[PDB]
């Protein structure tokens, strides 16, 4: 029943946080705090892609352009660079077809 | 110097982004974020009786969004009633989600 609501809840902030940080920096990232908890607390889905616009370095909703940056250049296995703006973290993150 | 008097009224995306299925067993158990609420008594001669779309919880504070001004009542400092997803009304007392909304969603403490 936990991990029942924590899909409807993780889901809801999740989308809350996302069209808000556009709008809300500050929110988005107060929810993230409320998001984190209710993935590992209710043990709910695991992060894979927001990765593209979350810090694990300082936990956040960067967006590329905005607070986030990321760069992917080919040429022998090509390799997409992510950074934090917030804690200027140097991340990379290959790509695979 | 405030997000609030930055995001208040956008309740519009509080809307096309809250619908998780609200109710007092996923009231205090949900994220506080989008359901709508109104404060019908608290200790604060300019909050109570006032309704509010809620917007922030965290361990001191539980905030909901109206016209052009926000709600600012912590969870122990009043009640707050979220209206059901089934158009039912929730009476619960801002107490029981006080500051942890964790809490909830991990259950009580864990030992
Ligand atoms: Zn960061």
């Amino acid at each position: 029943e936990k991990k029942r609501i924590a899909k409807e809840r993780i889901d809801i902030l999740f989308s809350l946080a996302e069209r808000v940080f556009p709008y809300s920096p500050e929110l988005a990232k107060r929810y993230v705090e409320l998001a984190l908890l209710v993935q590992q607390k209710a043990k709910v889905k695991i992060p894979r892609k927001w990765k593209r616009r979350y810090c694990k370095k300082c936990h956040a909703f960067l967006v590329p352009g905005i607070n986030a940056r990321v760069r992917l250049r080919q040429k022998r296995m090509p390799h997409i660079v992510v950074k934090c703006l917030e804690c200027g973290h140097i991340m990379r993150y290959p790509y695979i077809k | 110097q405030g997000s609030y008097q930055e995001i208040i009224g956008r309740t519009w995306i509080f809307r096309g982004a809250h619908r998780g299925r609200v109710n007092k067993k996923n009231i205090v158990w949900h994220e506080l974020i989008g359901l709508k609420v109104r404060v019908v008594n608290s200790t604060h001669p300019g909050y109570v009786g006032i309704e509010g779309y809620v917007i922030d919880e965290t361990r001191n504070m539980l905030v909901i969004a109206g016209e052009n001004k926000v709600w600012k009542v912590p969870k122990d400092v009043c009640i707050f009633e979220f209206e059901t997803w089934d158009g039912t009304k929730i009476k619960i007392s801002g107490e029981k989600l006080v500051g942890r909304p964790e809490m909830r969603l991990k259950k009580r403490w864990r030992k």
